[PDB]
C-alpha cells in the first residue's frame, strides 16, 4: 500500500509511461543500449546457397529511467515482471541474416530491474544468408558474417555495444566450428549525413567436410581401377576372353556413369568447389580413357584382335600354308609387349594417382603451415 | 511547456490517423517510392518466380504533424511507428506473387515540418517472365510492376529515383547468373481509372557452366565407344556380337541421360538449343550406331583307287573352303570402310555442326545484354 | 464547415456495420455475384487444385447508404471502406478449397443514391473435377457451383451478372487447352424442406489436355523398338549367328520399357489421364511382350540350331559322309522359309496391331482434333 | 415494436460465457450431426485422414425468444458466432488437427430460441486401419467427436441414424470405396479410467479399397516372366549350344528387373499403408521363380562336361577316330537331357501349382471377404 | 440473489491474472507438473521428431481462490476459465520443436480452499536425440527435460508427482518397442551465476527399434547372391566352360549390390541407425568382392585354359602328336582340382565369415534380446 496503487498510477506503464515514447532524456546523444548473442542452436546448414537457420538468445539491456520505482514498487521488490507492451524493446534487426523475421523472440516477457534497467532476453527461431560464397569451401571455409542491432533507432536515439558460436553448435552439422569473435561497433555511411545505430557484429569462422565421402568413394575406386588395372593383367592372363572382357566394359562403364551421377545430386546440395570435382571426375575419366583403350588395346590387333607322293605333297602343301596364315595371326599377338603394356600401367597410375594424393599434399601441406 | 501539454493535446485531439496527407481531389500527395536491394535469394527460373530481399524506402509529408517547441524545435526528428499513413498496399502485376515481410507496420522516420521517412527491408514472393527463356545467350529482359491492390492512383502520385537505380546493385553474388541491366520506367495503364504499376526490366544473364562439361564427355566419350564400335569392325570384325552389347550398353546410357535431362530441366527449362540439337546428335548416335547395326546385321551368312580317295580328299577340303571362301567374298570390308568414313563425313559433320551451333550459339547471340 | 462535424458523427453514431440492410419481409438482400478471372498461377490436374486470380463484383444495396447535400452533395459518389459492410459468406460448392485471398480489409463505393460495389481483387485455392476425364482429348467439363454460403433464399440470395469464356485469361502456361465455358444461374430448393433455398453460379469448364513434348519421345523409341523387333524378325531370318546376341536386346529393351513405365505411370500419377488411355500401351506393349516370347521362343524353335586298301577309303568316306547327313540335320532345324513368314506373318500384325493403335489413336483424334 | 428497447433490454443482462442451462443439475439439450463432403487426405500408414465435414450443430437456449419484434417480426435470425454457446468440437480418436471454419461462422436464432449453426471443416484425423485395412474385409474407421470442453452433466450431445452414410459424400477419386456408416450416441467411460461422462459421436466406416491398377501390371510381366524364365526352361530344348550361357544373360536380365520390382513397389506401401499377406504370396512366388531359376543354371551346371607302312599308320588313324569317337562319346552320357527336359515340366505344373497356389488363393482372399 | 452482483463484480475487480500466487520470500509457486501420454500419432527416428499427446496435469494453488457461502457454498468445487491463471511458458529443453497445441482458451478447476488442477490435451512436435545409436537392438533413452521457459526459481517451481510408464500408453503400432521410461526431478543451479536457476522434469525414453523389414531385404540378396557366388566357385567343376559366363553375372552381381549400396544410403540417411552395423555388410561383402577379386582373378589363372609314303604317314601322324600333347598343356593348367579348393577354401571361409556375420549379429541380439 506504501503509495503503491498511486505509484503504479504514477508509472501506469501504458498510460504514464510512454512506451510510443523511447526514455532517451530527450534529443540528445543515446540511451546507453547493449545487445548479447548466444546461440542456443544450429538446426540446419545449406553451403551451396549461403542460408542457415540458427536459434538465439537475445540477451537485451537498456537503462528505462522513466521505470524507475520507489518502495511500493522498487524496493517492495528490486525484481518485477512487465510484458513486451508495457517495456520499450530494441527494434532489433538481424542486419544481414534477418532476411527471414525473427521468432519468438519477438514481443516477449521482459524483466523488470528497480532503477529503470530493463532485461528483455527471449529465443530466436532464425534464418540467415551467411558470406558462404563459393570460398566457403577451401579448407578455412571461410567466415561467417553477421550483424546484430536496433532497426529503428539512429546514434542520438540508440548505442548498442557489446561469445563463442561453438557455445551450441550443433553436433548434428555436417560442418566444424573453429572459432567465433565478438565485437560492437556504429556506424554512419556515405548518403547518411549523420552517424547512427550501434551494432553486434560477430563472425563466425567455420570448416566442414565428411570422413565418410571419401569412405566409399575412393572405395571402388581402387577396387574399380584394380578392374581396369587387372584389365591389363588380365589380357595376358587369358585375353581370349573377348566378348566377356568387353561386357566389362559396358559393365564398368554404367557404374561410372551414373555414379558420376549420384555426384553433382549431392553436388548442388553442396556448393562443391572446381579443384576436387575434377581429381574425381578426370581420375575416373582415366579409366574412362583407359576403357576405350581398353578397347583398342584389348581389340586393337589386325589379326590377334610317284602319285601317292603328289597327294600327300598336296596335303604337306595345305600343311605349310595355313602354318602360314596360324602364324600370320602370333605376328600380331604382340607378347614381348606385353609386360611393359601393364609395366606402363603401372608406372602411369603410380605417376597419376600418385600425383592426386602428391596433389592432395600439395596442398594438405600449406594449409597446414 | 509552451503550450507544450496544449500543442501535444491538440493534435492527437485533432489528428487523424485514418487520412490522407492531402486536401480533396487534386495532384495529390507525392510519395516518394525507392528500393535499395539487398540480394536475391532464389530465382525459379523455370516457372518464373523471384524471391528477392530490398528496403521499401517510402517518404512523403505529413503537413499534419509538423509540429513546433519540443517536438518540432525540441527534437526536430522523432521515430514513430507507422500504422497511421496511407501505405501502399503495393502488389505486382506479373511479380508479388505472395504477402510482405517486414514491409508494414513498422516505425518510420518523421522530420520536423512533416518529411515521413521510412526505411523496411523485407522479402517478398514475386514472379516476372524470366520464362522458359532465361537461358538463351541472348537471354531476355522482364516486366516487374509494383502498385497497391486496393488504391488508385487519383490521391497520391509514385515518383522514383534512378532507373539505370540498377538490379545488380544487390545482385546476389549466390547467385548461377549475372546482369546487364535495370530499366525502371513509371506506368499507368488506361485499361483501369487507376493509375498504377511501375514496369522494372530485368535485361537478365545467366550462365552457370558446370555439368554440360561432362555432359561433353558422354558425347565424345560415348562417340569413343561409337567411333569404337565404327572402329572395331575393322579392327575386330568378331565385334559382330561384341558390337551389339556394345550398343545396348550404348542406349541403356543415353536413356539414363534422357533420365537426368527431364528431371534437371524440370526446375530451370528454358529454350531446347542445346537439348534441341544434342536430341539430333541423340538421334544421330542413336540411328548411326543401329544403322551400322544394319550395317552389322547385312550378311546373310556372317550377320589309281588309292589316289581316288586322294582325290575325293583333294575335293573335299578345296571344295568347301571355297564355299567359306564365299563367306569371305560376302563380308569383305568395304562398306565398313566407306561408312566408317560416312562415319567419318556423318559424325564429323554432325559433330562440328552443334559445335558450331554451340559455339555460335555462346557467341552470337550474346551481345543483347539490353 | 456545413454541419461538418455534426455530418460525420451522426452518421457514426445510428449505425450498426453488422446490420443486414433487410427491408421487409421479401426479396431478402439481393446482392449479385460476378467473377473475372484476371489469370491463373498454377493448377494440378491430378490433385484438382488451382491457384487463380478473380476480381469478384459483388454488388446490392443499403437503402440506408442514401443521401442529400450533406454527404451526395459533397461529392457525388466516394470511397467507403469494407468493414462497416455485411460480407456474403461467398463459397465454392464442390470446391472452396481455400480462403479468398485480398478479399479483406478493402473498399467499396457509395453513390448519392446508395447503390454500392465491392470488388477486391482476389486470388485464391480452387477444387474443380477433373476425374480421371480431364486429361482425355475429349475432355471433362470441371463443374464449379457458386453462392451464398450460409444464408437461404429467405434472408438472401446471390445472383449472376454475366457470360464470359474460361479461356478469356485461361494461362498460355497450362499444359492443356480450353475448348469452351459457360456459367448458368439457378435456384436450388430441397425436397427436404419446402423451403426455398440459396442461388448458384455454375461454371463448367471443358478443356482437354496433353502438352505435345510427351508425344513424340514415347512413339519414337516405340518405332525404335519396333526396328530392334524388325531387327529382332530380320536378324534372325538373314542372320540366325546372333540369336543370343539378340538375347541382349530382348533384355536391355523390355527394360528399357520397363523403365520407361516407372516414367510414364508418375506421369500417370503427375496427370490424371482417363484409364482407357492405359490400354493403348497395355496391349501395345504387352504385344511387344507376347510376340517377344513367341518370336524368341520360335526364334529358338529350332532342335539343335536355336580292293581293302578302297575299302579302308569308303570306311573313311563313309564316315564322312553320315556326318555329311547329320550336319544337314540340324540346319534341317533352323529353317530360313518360316522366319521370312513370321516376318510378314507379325509386320502385317504390327502393322495390323500398329494400325490398330493408330486406328483409336485417328479415331478419337478425329473426334479432339474437332 | 419495443424492436430497440427490447434489444437493448436484453443485451443490458445478455450473457456471453454462460451457458443456458435452466439450472445445474439436468445439462442442456444439444443437438448435432455431420455429413461427410471431402475425404482429401488417406494416409492408412500413418492412419491420419482429412475431411470437410458439415459440423450440424444444434442447441436450445430460449434466453432470447423474442417479441412482436424480433421473433414475429422473422421466425429466422442470423447472428454472430461469438454471441452464443458455440460447441468446440474435435474427434477424440481422429481431429488431429484444430477444425478449420468449423467455428466462428454464421449461427441461427429462430423465435422460440431454437439453435441452428453448420459450418464446413477441413481438419486432420486419425481413425484406425492399423494392419488390417488393405484387406478385402475392412477395418471399421471409428471416430468419436465431442465438445472437448464441457462434460455431458452440463452439456448432451444428440444424434440420429446409426444404421442408415459415409459414401453419401464418399470422393469418386478415393483408391478405396465405403459399404456402411453406423454413429452411435454415447456417454463418457474409457480405458483409460476418466469419469462424468462427456458424451460424443461415435462414426463407423467400414470401407473397402484394392481397385488395382498395379494388378496386371505385376500379372503380365510375372507371366512374360514365368514365360520369359519357361524360356529358361523348355528354350534349352530348343536352344543350340551357344544357350547355357543365353540362359544366363537371362537370370542377370531377369533379377535384374526383379529387384528393380523390389524396390518399385516396395516404395509404394510405405507412401500409403502396408499389410503382409498379398506381400507373402508375392516375395515368395517370387523367391520360388529365382529358386527354380538359378536352380536352372545349377541344372545347366550339373553335368560333367555340358555344362603295310599304310596299315601301321591306317590302324592308328582308324584310332583318332575311335579315340575322339570314345571322346565324343562323352558328351553323350552326359548331355542325355532327361534333367533338362524334365526340369522344363518340373517348373511346368510347377509352374501352374505356384500360380495356382496363389491366384486361387487370392480368389480366397477376395471370396472369403466378398 | 445471495449477493449476487456484489459477489460476482467484486471479484473482478481487486483480481489480477498477470500476477502469480506469491506466498512471501520462499519456496517459490508450488507447480505441480506431469506427462499423460495416450497417443503418439507421428514421430522420425531418422529427423528424431516426435509428434505426441499428453494432458499436461498442473496442480498448484492460490490461495486468493478460497471463498466462503458465497462462491463454495454456491457449488463446493466450481471450475473457472483459465484466462483468470498465470500460464507459465514450459517447454522441452532439448525438445520443444512445436507449440503446445489445444492448451489455450481451456477450463481451470478451483476448490472451496483453493486447489487448482487442469489438465489439457496438449499435442505438440518434439525433439530429442534419438542419434544413429536409436533404433540398436540395446536402445537408447531419449532424453526428454521439461520446465519452465523464461521464469527462474526466484518466482515459480515445478516438481514430478508420479511414476507413470512410457509404455502405458506406448503405439502398438510403432516401428520400434518399450523396455523402460523414468523420470526425475532437479533444479539446475549453474556455475555461471551464483543463482538458484528454474526446475525441470527430465524423462527418459528407453525402448529398441527396427522392424524387421529391411532385414529380411538385407540379407535375401545376401545369400541369392552368395548362391551365385556360390555358383561363381561351383561353375568351373560342373561347368567352367562358363567362365566368361561367370564373368558376366559379376558384372550383375556387382551392379546389382553396387545398387543395393544404394538402396542402404537413401534407406539409412531415411531411418537412422549406428553406422557401427554397416560395417558388417562392408567388409562382409567387399569379401564376395575381395574373394571374387581373387576367385575369378584365380578363376582366370591359367595361362590359356584361363617307305617314303610311310614317311608322310609319319609327317601326319607328327602333325597330330604334336597338337595331341598341345591340348594335354591347356588341360596341364585346368586341373579340375584347385577349383574344389577354392570353393571349399571360400566355403569354408563364408561359411566362417558368414558364421562371423553371423557372429557379432547374433552376440549383439544376445546382448539386445535381453
Amino acid at each position: 500500500v506504501n503509495e503503491e496503487e498511486r505509484l503504479i498510477n504514477d508509472l501506469l506503464i501504458v498510460n504514464k509511461y510512454n512506451k510510443h515514447v523511447r526514455p532517451v532524456k530527450h534529443n540528445n546523444e543515446v540511451v546507453n543500449i547493449a545487445l548479447s548473442l548466444t546461440l542456443s542452436n544450429l538446426i540446419s546448414l545449406k553451403e551451396t546457397d549461403e542460408t542457415l537457420t540458427t536459434n538465439v538468445w537475445m540477451d537485451h539491456a537498456w537503462y528505462d529511467h522513466r521505470l524507475t520505482w520507489n518502495a511500493s514498487e522498487y524496493s517492495d521488490i528490486s525484481i518485477l515482471r512487465l510484458r513486451p507492451e508495457l517495456i520499450w524493446i530494441p527494434d532489433i534487426v538481424l542486419q544481414n541474416n534477418n532476411d527471414g523475421q525473427y521468432n519468438v523472440a519477438y514481443f516477449c516477457n521482459v524483466l523488470v530491474r528497480p532503477n529503470g534497467y530493463v532485461t528483455w532476453l527471449p529465443p530466436a527461431i532464425f534464418r540467415s544468408s551467411c558470406p558462404i560464397n563459393v570460398l566457403y569451401f577451401p579448407f578455412d571455409w571461410q567466415n561467417c558474417s553477421l550483424k546484430f542491432t536496433a532497426l529503428n533507432y539512429n546514434a542520438n536515439e540508440i548505442s548498442m555495444d557489446l561469445i563463442i558460436d561453438p557455445e551450441a553448435f550443433t553436433e548434428n552439422g555436417e560442418w566444424e566450428i573453429i572459432h567465433k569473435p565478438a565485437k560492437k561497433n556504429i556506424y554512419g555511411d556515405k548518403f547518411p549525413n549523420g552517424t547512427n545505430y550501434q551494432d553486434v557484429t560477430f563472425y563466425l569462422i567455420i570448416r566442414r567436410k565428411p570422413l565418410f565421402y571419401v569412405i566409399n568413394f575412393i572405395t571402388p575406386c581402387v577396387l574399380i581401377s584394380f578392374l581396369a588395372a587387372l584389365a591389363f593383367y588380365l589380357p595376358a592372363e587369358s585375353g581370349e576372353k573377348m566378348s566377356t572382357a568387353i561386357c566389362v566394359l559396358l559393365a564398368q562403364a554404367v557404374f561410372l556413369l551414373l555414379t558420376s551421377q549420384r555426384l553433382p545430386e549431392t553436388a548442388l546440395a553442396v556448393p562443391l568447389i572446381g579443384k576436387y570435382l575434377m581429381f574425381i571426375m578426370s581420375l575416373v575419366t582415366g579409366v574412362v580413357v583407359n576403357c576405350g583403350i581398353v578397347l583398342n588395346f584389348h581389340f586393337r590387333t589386325p589379326s590377334t584382335h610317284s602319285g601317292i607322293d603328289s597327294t600327300n605333297y598336296i596335303v604337306k602343301q595345305i600343311k605349310e600354308k595355313n602354318a602360314y596364315d596360324e602364324e600370320v595371326g602370333n605376328w600380331n599377338l604382340v607378347g614381348q609387349t606385353i609386360d611393359r603394356l601393364s609395366m606402363f600401367i603401372i608406372t602411369p597410375v603410380m605417376v597419376l594417382g600418385t600425383i592426386f594424393i602428391f596433389v592432395m599434399g600439395n596442398f594438405n601441406r600449406p594449409p597446414a603451415k | 511547456s509552451v503550450m507544450e501539454d496544449t500543442l501535444l493535446s491538440v493534435l492527437f485531439e485533432n489528428y487523424n490517423p485514418k487520412v490522407r496527407p492531402s486536401q480533396t481531389v487534386g495532384d495529390k500527395v507525392t510519395v516518394r517510392v525507392g528500393l535499395t536491394l539487398t540480394s536475391l535469394l532464389i530465382l525459379n527460373e523455370k516457372n518464373e518466380e523471384m524471391t528477392t530481399s530490398v528496403f521499401l524506402n517510402l517518404a512523403w509529408t505529413d503537413y499534419r504533424l509538423q509540429w513546433d517547441p519540443a517536438a518540432y524545435e525540441g527534437i526536430k526528428d522523432l521515430s514513430i511507428p507507422s500504422d497511421d499513413v496511407w501505405q501502399p498496399d503495393i502488389v505486382l502485376m506479373n511479380n508479388n506473387d505472395g504477402s510482405f515481410e517486414i514491409t508494414l507496420h513498422v516505425n518510420v522516420l518523421v522530420q520536423h515540418t512533416g518529411a515521413v521517412s521510412w526505411h523496411p527491408s523485407a522479402i517478398y514472393r514475386s514472379s516476372c517472365t524470366i520464362k522458359v527463356m532465361y537461358f538463351p545467350f541472348d537471354w531476355q529482359n522482364c516486366t516487374m510492376v509494383f502498385k497497391s491492390y486496393t488504391y488508385d492512383t487519383s490521391e497520391v502520385i509514385l515518383q522514383h529515383a534512378l532507373d539505370a537505380m540498377i538490379n545488380q546493385d544487390a545482385f546476389t553474388e549466390n547467385g548461377q547468373w549475372s546482369i546487364e541491366h535495370k530499366p525502371s520506367r513509371k506506368n499507368w495503364r488506361s485499361d483501369d481509372p487507376s493509375y498504377e504499376d511501375v514496369t522494372f526490366y530485368l535485361i537478365i544473364q545467366r550462365k552457370p557452366l558446370f555439368y554440360i562439361v561432362y555432359t561433353i564427355v558422354p558425347c565424345i566419350l560415348i562417340s569413343i565407344l561409337a567411333i569404337l564400335v565404327f572402329y572395331l569392325p575393322p579392327d575386330a570384325g568378331e565385334k559382330m556380337s561384341l558390337s551389339i552389347s556394345a550398343l545396348l550398353a550404348l542406349t541403356v546410357f543415353l536413356l539414363l541421360l534422357a533420365d537426368k535431362v527431364p528431371e534437371t530441366s524440370l526446375s530451370v527449362p528454358i529454350i531446347i538449343s542445346y537439348l534441341m540439337f544434342i536430341m539430333i546428335l541423340v538421334a544421330f548416335s542413336v540411328i548411326l550406331s543401329v544403322v551400322v547395326l544394319n550395317l552389322h546385321h547385312r550378311s546373310p551368312n556372317t550377320h589309281e583307287a588309292v589316289e581316288a580317295i586322294k582325290y575325293i580328299a583333294e575335293q573335299l577340303e578345296s571344295a568347301s573352303e571355297f564355299d567359306d571362301l564365299k563367306k569371305d567374298w560376302q563380308y569383305v570390308a568395304m562398306v565398313a570402310d566407306r561408312l566408317f568414313l560416312y562415319i567419318f563425313i556423318t559424325m564429323c559433320s554432325i559433330g562440328t555442326f552443334s559445335i558450331f551451333l554451340d559455339a555460335s550459339h555462346n557467341v552470337p547471340p550474346d551481345n543483347p545484354f539490353a | 464547415s456545413e454541419h461538418e462535424t455534426r455530418l460525420v458523427a451522426n452518421l457514426l453514431e445510428n449505425y450498426n456495420k453488422v446490420i443486414r440492410p433487410v427491408e421487409h419481409h421479401t426479396h431478402f438482400v439481393d446482392i449479385t455475384v460476378g467473377l473475372q478471372l484476371i489469370q491463373l498461377i498454377n493448377v494440378d490436374e491430378v490433385n484438382q487444385i488451382v491457384e487463380t486470380n478473380v476480381r469478384l463484383r459483388q454488388q446490392w444495396i443499403d437503402v440506408r447508404l442514401r443521401w442529400n447535400p450533406a454527404d451526395y452533395g459533397g461529392i457525388k459518389k466516394i470511397r467507403l471502406p469494407s468493414d462497416d459492410v455485411w460480407l456474403p459468406d461467398l463459397v465454392l460448392y464442390n470446391n472452396a478449397d481455400g480462403d479468398f485471398a485480398i478479399v479483406h480489409m478493402t473498399k467499396l463505393l457509395l453513390d448519392y443514391t446508395g447503390k454500392i460495389m465491392w470488388t477486391p481483387p482476389a486470388i485464391f485455392k480452387s477444387y474443380c473435377e477433373i476425374i480421371v476425364t480431364h486429361f482425355p482429348f475429349d475432355q471433362q467439363n470441371c463443374t464449379m457451383k457458386l453462392g451464398i454460403w450460409t444464408y437461404d433464399g429467405t434472408k438472401v440470395s446471390i445472383s449472376p451478372e454475366s457470360d464470359r469464356p474460361d479461356l478469356s485469361t485461361f494461362m498460355e502456361s497450362g499444359e492443356w487447352v480450353m475448348k469452351d465455358y459457360r456459367g448458368w444461374k439457378h435456384w436450388v430448393y430441397y425436397t427436404c424442406c419446402p423451403d426455398t433455398p440459396y442461388l448458384d453460379i455454375t461454371y463448367h469448364f471443358i478443356m482437354q489436355r496433353i502438352p505435345l513434348y510427351f508425344v513424340v519421345n514415347v512413339i519414337i523409341p516405340c518405332l525404335l523398338f519396333s526396328f530392334l523387333t524388325v531387327l529382332v524378325f530380320y536378324l534372325p531370318t538373314d542372320s540366325g549367328e546372333k540369336m543370343t546376341l539378340s538375347i541382349s536386346v530382348l533384355l536391355s529393351l523390355t527394360v528399357f520399357l520397363l523403365v520407361i513405365v516407372e516414367l510414364i505411370p508418375s506421369t500417370s500419377s503427375a496427370v490424371p489421364l482417363i484409364g482407357k488411355y492405359m490400354l493403348f500401351t497395355m496391349i501395345f506393349v504387352i504385344s511387344s511382350i507376347i510376340v517377344t516370347v513367341v518370336v524368341i521362343n520360335t526364334h529358338h524353335r529350332s532342335p539343335s540350331t536355336h580292293s581293302a586298301i578302297e575299302g579302308v577309303k569308303y570306311i573313311a568316306e563313309h564316315m564322312k559322309s553320315d556326318e555329311e547327313s547329320s550336319n544337314a540335320a540340324e540346319e534341317w532345324k533352323y529353317v530360313a522359309m518360316v522366319i521370312d513368314h513370321i516376318l510378314l506373318c507379325v509386320f502385317m500384325l504390327i502393322c495390323i496391331i500398329g494400325t490398330v493403335s493408330v486406328f483409336a489413336g485417328r479415331l478419337i483424334e478425329l473426334s479432339q482434333e474437332g | 415494436n419495443e424492436e430497440g428497447r427490447l434489444i437493448e433490454k436484453l443485451l443490458g443482462d445478455y450473457d456471453k460465457r454462460i451457458k443456458p442451462a435452466k439450472t445445474l443439475d439436468h445439462v442442456i439439450d444439444v443437438t448435432l450431426k455431420l455429413t461427410l463432403t471431402n475425404l482429401i487426405s488417406l494416409n492408412e500408414k500413418e492412419e491420419a485422414l482429412t475431411t470437410n465435414v458439415w459440423i450440424e450443430i444444434q442447441w436450445n437456449d430460449y434466453r432470447l425468444s423474442w417479441n412482436t419484434s424480433e421473433y414475429e417480426g422473422i421466425d429466422l435470425v442470423r447472428i454472430p458466432s461469438e454471441l452464443l454457446w458455440l460447441p468446440d468440437v474435435v474427434l477424440e480418436n481422429n481431429v488431429d488437427g484444430q477444425f478449420e471454419v468449423a467455428y466462428y461462422a454464421n449461427v441461427l436464432v429462430y423465435n422460440d430460441g431454437s439453435m441452428y449453426w453448420l459450418p464446413p471443416a477441413i481438419y486432420r484425423s486419425t481413425c484406425p486401419i492399423a494392419v488390417t485395412y488393405f484387406p478385402f474385409d475392412w477395418q471399421n474407421c471409428s471416430l468419436v467427436f465431442r465438445s472437448q470442453t464441457y462434460n455431458a452433466h452440463e452439456v448432451n450431445l444428440q444424434l440420429s441414424a446409426e444404421e442408415g452414410i459415409d459414401p453419401e459424400d464418399f470422393t469418386e477419386n478415393g483408391e478405396w470405396t465405403i459399404r456402411h456408416r453406423p454413429a452411435k450416441k454415447n456417454y463418457n467411460w474409457q480405458l483409460t479410467k476418466d469419469d462424468i461422462d462427456f458424451q460424443e459421436i461415435i462414426f463407423f466406416l467400414i470401407i473397402q479399397r484394392k481397385p488395382l491398377f498395379y494388378i496386371i501390371n505385376i500379372i503380365a510381366p510375372c507371366v512374360l516372366i514365368s514365360s520369359l524364365v519357361v524360356l529358361v526352361y523348355f528354350l534349352p530344348a530348343q536352344a543350340g549350344g551357344q544357350k547355357c550361357t543365353l540362359s544366363i544373360s537371362v537370370l542377370l536380365a531377369q533379377t535384374i528387373f526383379l529387384f528393380l520390382i523390389a524396390q518399385k513397389v516396395p516404395e509404394t506401401s510405405l507412401n500409403v499403408p502396408l499389410i503382409g499377406k498379398y506381400l507373402i504370396f508375392v516375395m515368395f512366388v517370387s523367391l520360388v521363380i529365382v529358386t527354380n531359376c538359378v536352380i536352372v543354371l545349377n541344372v545347366s551346371l550339373r553335368t560333367p562336361n555340358t555344362h603295310s607302312c599304310v596299315e601301321a599308320c591306317n590302324f592308328i588313324a582308324k584310332s583318332t577316330k575311335e579315340q575322339n569317337d570314345s571322346g565324343s562319346e562323352n558328351e553323350n552320357w552326359v548331355l542325355i537331357g532327361k534333367v533338362i527336359d524334365k526340369a522344363c515340366f518340373w517348373i511346368a505344373l510347377l509352374l501352374f501349382s505356384l500360380g495356382t497356389l496363389a491366384i486361387f488363393l487370392t480368389g480366397h482372399l477376395n471370396q472369403v471377404p466378398e
